[PDB]
């Protein structure tokens, strides 16, 4: 059931700093927040895909809730 | 990306030569995590590129995130005292060490004043009576005490005669002050919950 | 103004716009520089005074009648 | 240490902004004015950003100087990310 | 003015006597910029769903996806009420006699040898 | 069953006002709880035209003091303006308690367990508690003194707690009930001088009023938003809105810091003059400015040993300032919100805080995480205030509850209702037996603890109470609000008696309470202090308004 694996992010911070060590509360943190994230994101990306009448969450509706309330601006 | 000139785009260009100047989310069970929020508006299938899509947006969430922690767990790491550009201006800890080494002589003198006490107590011949017994009980206890100590510690001795890279480390502190800073998470249940933890 | 990024000011009160409805909506910009700017006024002192003498109000200064 | 060396020869240097004016601002928000040199950066930090807004507004004036109007800044604030307000109420 | 009276009007229905000038000033000017970020959104949606009439359901999805995010509030009692009893069953600590000046570890207080730049 | 609200409670109206006028009195209670849960179920089922409907007929002949909530609801009309207000999201999951008789419960089950009303009669037991007690039907204006909260006037079964209201050295607690820290020996050498004081003390009473010493702010063009005085009348302490602590001497004695960690390691300890040794004269001022609050400072409290100022602000944070040192040593960031009210302990160890976020923290200058959270009331914490032998803490709050909590088990163990609008004072009487509070209605309620009942209720001050103390006898209470009057009550003729029916039928006596009355120049009184000599000092800004 958990989509980030405790390791990969530990590389996340390797490619930032060689040398960085986090604690074991602030990589749980870190998990709670990737997992409100992606809940926030999906839910917001479904109203925009009901409204534009669909069954399909196309990345557009993922796309289109990063740029308005989130500004990330992910390549697609 | 759409501002030419934005201003989040010289924040992360310069923190990142501030950190060198000292996720990828699994895609089984990431699908199954969609689709059951999906169940709640009719959403019933997904796109086969939005899984991959939402775990390329995770990763540039949280390395937002530790890029921002890391450049705050390295401004701790700071020491002014090696350079010798800055000048100390006001040390409020040595104060507060040289109040707490008053009351621990306010201590001592109270301990003084407890063994002149008992001094006066030792002879106790029906003088005082029991305002005398009970001091000389306490001092045969306080003996009896140090005594064992210090057996613990004879035994120690015939025993002894028988057989003769500074890792910058990201603390919960640093994950909270990157978070009531950015608009999203300040007014949140996940740092109002993370004071507590 | 409202900044989508929100890094520049965040939550940072600018004190409003000085608007009116009446307003002339255009000033020369050397108007503003050559007149007089406002008097910082005092700073805060604690004066004390008395509301009552044994049961009555003195009628001082600092008392209203 | 280019910034250390600005900071030190900011002693003898006056700001556009006073610092009895910047250090109210200042002393607001709880930064309490320990060192004047640290008010006169805060102080000309400030003016380059009011400043920069400003000649990007001149130029779009210059394209389509002289008067600055809220449809001069609309578009100098937009390669911001700022979104400036027309009054429309009054 | 025509909207600045129905303001002064909302701060009566309010009880709220007595105000500054500039209150009313900056109160539209937050309501305009509160319909100018919905009804920019509103057409941000409508463009996605593809209809050149931004009608009522763009208007309806651009309000409660902008008070999803601007617009909090204080949390909830059900979870001020288990946050209470997960803090009020640790029983209270004792007290060292002489420890000095109570105070946290000093990675916690604001007392460090604070420095400044020498003045040259 | 939504387009029928407007008939079934006009059913229940049309019942109560043809009964007879014993109780008629006490069954009007459930109009107000009774129009609000219909209200609300209306809109949360969004059923809007009926809920503005249904308002619009009703809201007149809700009780006058009722006109806030009111303003309120008649905001809310969509479903998601209610799901972020979280005042009326607690309001339509509790119960509210509806204190009523037997003698009037008897005619309301029997207009209620008939079919004819099956349906507001499926409303009343959903969503109010009703506590039954055996006794007389209340009147009309003893009912008018304990309501007026939301899921207000709580049961009896709460008020029967058993509360240690007694000092410390059969009411007391223990000494290691709550881990009290120790009496040093300059804190026994304060006392040791408290009691010099103590002997030039004048009795008060209703003969002997005591002269008022008006500490005035004059200039004070950043607001005034707090004040503490030290036990001793030796600071005053300012809170202002341009996020500034001001430490003013009053006795003739400057302001100093000690001196810096060089030149106290150069004199030696074991010195009898040791503290006059460190004391630095470079830094002696009348007035010392304290930065670093990013917001109005809204609470002030000095710690009883006049080292360690308090003090909260609108950013969230509770700072502890140093007296020695003239620093900041400590910010508490447990709130969010902004924090309204912090005080210590009288003993000097523990301290709470009560904020936004509607809970109390309670904390020990050891630990940067509090030790208990008091979380159940349903509005913002506006006061909070330690018990003088500090093991229990009344939080006023903007839902028009005072509510006493235990500091073992973070318990509510008092509920006191009965204030119009958000309580805004309170204080406790030196024998630790009564609580007197102030709230927006101007009224002043004299609660017992050990009963959990209002003894009094002084009703004398016109707008908000934003200052109470008792004289360091208990012989008068002193009371300061925005009327700009210093009101003196008889503390004594206040207490001179001391259940089952959970009231006491409270006697309208304020105008034989009223020692005096003492106006300020255009001056809210924001503090009042008793001297130890038994003087009233006050402090307010002068604001010419």
């Amino acid at each position: 059931n958990q989509v980030l694996t405790k390791k990969k992010l530990q590389d996340l911070v390797r490619e930032v700093d060689p040398n960085e060590q986090l604690d074991e509360d602030v990589e749980e943190m870190l998990l709670q927040i990737a997992d409100d994230f992606i809940e926030s994101v999906v839910t917001a990306a479904c109203q925009l895909a009901r409204h534009r009448k669909s069954s399909t969450l196309e990345v557009k509706d993922v796309q289109l809730h990063l740029e308005r309330q989130w500004n990330m601006w992910i390549p697609g | 990306v759409a501002s030419m000139a934005g201003v989040n785009l010289s924040e992360e260009s310069a923190r990142i030569l501030a950190t060198n100047s000292e996720t990828f989310l699994l895609q089984a069970p990431l699908q199954r995590r969609i689709l059951e929020i999906g169940k709640k508006h009719g959403i019933t299938e997904l796109h086969p590129d939005v899984v991959s899509y939402v775990s390329h947006a995770t990763q540039q969430r949280l390395q937002n995130l530790v890029e921002k922690i890391s450049e705050t767990a390295q401004q701790k790491n700071f020491s002014y005292k090696d350079d010798d550009r800055y000048e100390q201006a006001s040390d409020v800890r040595a104060q507060l060490k040289f109040f707490e080494q008053l009351d621990q002589i306010e201590k001592q003198r109270k301990d003084e004043q407890e063994r002149e006490i008992l001094m006066r107590a030792a002879k106790s011949r029906s003088r005082q009576e029991d305002p005398e017994q009970l001091r000389l009980k306490q001092k045969a206890k306080e003996m009896q005490q140090q005594e064992l100590a210090q057996m613990r510690q004879r035994d120690a001795n015939l025993t002894a005669l028988a057989a003769i890279q500074r890792i910058t480390r990201v603390n919960l502190r640093d994950l909270i002050f990157c978070l009531e800073n950015e608009r999203e998470t300040s007014h949140s249940l996940l740092l109002y919950k993370a004071f507590l933890k | 103004f409202h900044a989508q990024e929100f890094i520049p000011f965040r939550f940072a009160s600018g004190g409003g716009r000085e608007l009116y409805f009446y307003e002339e909506k255009e000033v020369d910009l050397s108007d503003i520089i050559n007149t007089p700017l406002p008097r910082v006024p005092l700073d805060v002192c604690l004066k004390a005074h008395w509301l009552s003498i044994e049961g009555c109000q003195p009628a001082i200064p600092e008392n209203p009648p | 240490t280019p910034l250390v060396d600005f900071l030190m020869q900011l002693e003898d240097y006056t700001p556009t902004i006073p610092d009895a004016v910047t250090g109210y601002y200042l002393n607001r928000a709880g930064f309490e004015a320990s060192d004047p040199r640290i008010i006169r950066l805060i102080s000309l930090a400030a003016q380059k950003f009011i400043s920069d807004i400003a000649n990007d507004a001149l130029q779009h004036c210059k394209m389509k100087k002289y008067t600055l109007t809220m449809e001069d800044l609309t578009p100098a604030l937009s390669e911001y990310g700022i979104n400036v307000k027309k009054p429309h109420y009054f | 003015p025509k909207d600045a009276q129905m303001m002064a009007q909302i701060l009566k229905d309010m009880g709220i006597t007595e105000y500054e000038p500039r209150v009313i000033n900056q109160m539209l000017e937050f309501a305009f910029r509160y319909v100018t970020t919905i009804l920019d959104d509103a057409k941000i949606y409508s463009s996605h769903a593809k209809k050149a009439t931004v009608d009522a359901d763009d208007v309806r999805l651009a309000i409660q996806c902008r008070a999803d995010q601007s617009f909090t509030s204080p949390p909830p009692r059900d979870f001020l009420l288990d946050i209470a009893r997960q803090r009020n069953q640790t029983p209270l600590p004792l007290i060292k006699p002489y420890s000095g000046p109570r105070l946290p570890p000093d990675r916690y207080c604001l007392t460090a040898p604070n420095y400044r730049l020498k003045s040259l | 069953d939504p387009t029928m609200y407007e008939e079934y409670y006009s059913g229940l109206k049309h019942f109560i006002e043809c009964s007879l006028d014993c109780h008629r009195a006490e069954l009007s209670q459930l109009f107000y709880p009774l129009f609000v849960h219909m209200y609300l179920e209306l809109v949360y089922n969004q059923h809007e035209n009926e809920a503005k409907s249904f308002f619009e007929k009703f809201h007149g002949d809700q009780e006058c003091y009722y006109q806030d909530d009111l303003r309120v609801l008649s905001s809310l009309t969509k479903k998601e303006h209610m799901k972020g207000n979280e005042t009326m999201l607690d309001f339509r999951t509790s119960k509210f308690v509806l204190r009523i008789s037997r003698d009037s419960y008897q005619l309301l089950k029997r207009h209620l367990q008939e079919k004819q009303n099956n349906q507001i009669w499926n409303i009343v037991q959903e969503h109010l508690y009703i506590d039954i007690f055996d006794g007389m039907p209340r009147s009309k204006q003893q009912i008018d003194a304990m309501v007026g909260s939301l899921a207000g006037e709580a049961k009896r079964e709460a008020n029967k707690s058993k509360v240690f209201f007694g000092l410390l050295k059969p009411n007391a607690p223990p000494q290691n009930r709550i881990p009290l820290p120790e009496l040093k020996d300059s804190d026994k050498l304060d006392k040791i001088m408290n009691m010099k004081e103590t002997t030039k003390r004048v009795r008060l009473g209703p003969d002997c009023l005591p002269s008022i010493c008006f500490y005035t702010f004059l200039n004070a063009y950043q607001g005034l938003t707090a004040v503490d005085v030290t036990d001793d009348s030796s600071l005053i302490a300012g809170g202002f809105a341009d996020s500034t602590v001001r430490v003013w001497s009053v006795t003739p004695k400057k302001l100093r810091s000690v001196k810096q960690a060089s030149d106290l390691s150069l004199i030696d300890k074991e010195s009898d003059d040791v503290l006059e040794r460190i004391m630095d004269e470079k830094t002696a001022s009348e007035l010392k400015i304290l930065y670093g609050h990013s917001g109005p400072v809204y609470g002030a409290s000095f710690s009883p040993d006049r080292n360690y100022l308090l003090s909260s602000s609108e950013d969230g944070t509770v700072r502890l300032w140093s007296l020695q040192t003239f620093t900041c040593l400590v910010g508490y960031k447990g709130h969010n919100y902004p924090v309204w009210d912090t005080q210590f302990s009288p003993y000097g160890y523990y301290f709470v805080s009560g904020g936004h976020d509607r809970v109390a923290r309670l904390w020990a200058t050891d630990h940067y995480q509090p030790l208990r959270i008091f979380a159940g009331h349903l509005a913002d914490v506006n006061c909070t205030r330690f018990h003088p032998n500090s093991n229990y803490v009344a939080t006023g709050s903007a839902d028009r509850t005072v509510r006493l909590w235990d500091v073992l088990n973070g318990n509510c163990v008092r509920i006191f209702t009965g204030h119009k609008g958000p309580i805004h004072s309170l204080t406790f009487s030196p024998n630790g037996r009564f609580l007197a509070t102030g709230a927006t209605d101007g009224r002043v309620l004299l609660w017992d603890i050990g009963h959990g009942l209002m003894v009094g209720e002084l009703k004398g001050h016109t707008d908000t109470v934003c200052s109470l103390r008792f004289s360091r006898d208990g012989e008068i209470l002193a009371s300061g609000s925005m009327d700009n009057t210093v009101r003196l009550w008889d503390a004594i003729k206040a207490f001179e008696d001391l259940t089952a029916t959970g009231h006491i039928n409270l006697p309208e006596n304020s105008q034989e309470l009223l020692l005096g009355t003492y106006m300020t120049k255009s001056t809210p009184v924001v503090h009042l202090h008793f001297t130890r000599r038994n003087l009233v000092l006050a402090a307010g800004a002068y604001s010419p308004q």
